[PDB]
């Protein structure tokens, strides 16, 4: 089974990214 | 030839705030079914730089993985594997490689029981 849309990108401003990566830890990409 | 540059990846436990700020829209929110598999097409901004991507579970885990389609040609960015974003956020991003279209695979095929909420942002920086 599957599924597939789309889905616009909203705009997120620096102090937007500072807020979420203040909290967060770095997390592995490829395992 | 065009080299890709290589994503980033975070974690946040702050997961509750995360979706009551989600749930206040429809559009932010997947139920991928059982043996199901929903990938969700984000366009590459014409005045953008780079991608960002949130995304969060409910109860349980589910495969998540990124992929670049150029414009019927694929770039593998984030390979896809199972995450525990139910007890944490899943935060990442990437570069535009170029004008195109990011793949994000939530991967719901594994699972034979478990329908999985699927809560999710995507973004673009200027
Ligand atoms: O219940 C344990 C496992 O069952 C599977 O169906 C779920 O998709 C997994 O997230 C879970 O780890």
């Amino acid at each position: 089974s599957e599924r597939t849309f789309e889905t616009a990108p909203s705009e997120i401003d620096a102090d937007e990214v500072l807020e979420i990566l203040s909290k967060s830890k770095p997390a592995p990409t490829h395992l | 030839l065009p080299v890709i540059a290589a994503p980033s990846m975070w974690t946040r436990p702050q997961i509750k705030d995360f979706k009551e700020k989600i749930q206040q829209d429809a559009d932010s929110v997947i139920t991928v079914g059982r043996g199901e598999v929903v990938t969700v097409r984000v366009p590459t901004h014409e005045e953008g730089s780079y991608l960002f991507w949130e995304f969060a579970t409910d109860n349980y885990d589910i495969g998540f993985g990124v992929y670049f389609e150029w414009t019927p040609l694929l770039d593998e960015i984030v390979p896809v594997y199972r995450r525990d974003c139910h007890e944490e956020v899943y935060a990442g991003s990437h570069q535009y490689p170029g004008r195109g279209v990011y793949l994000l695979k939530f991967d719901n095929s594994y699972s034979l029981w478990r329908s999985k909420s699927v809560y999710y942002r995507v973004y673009y920086t200027r």
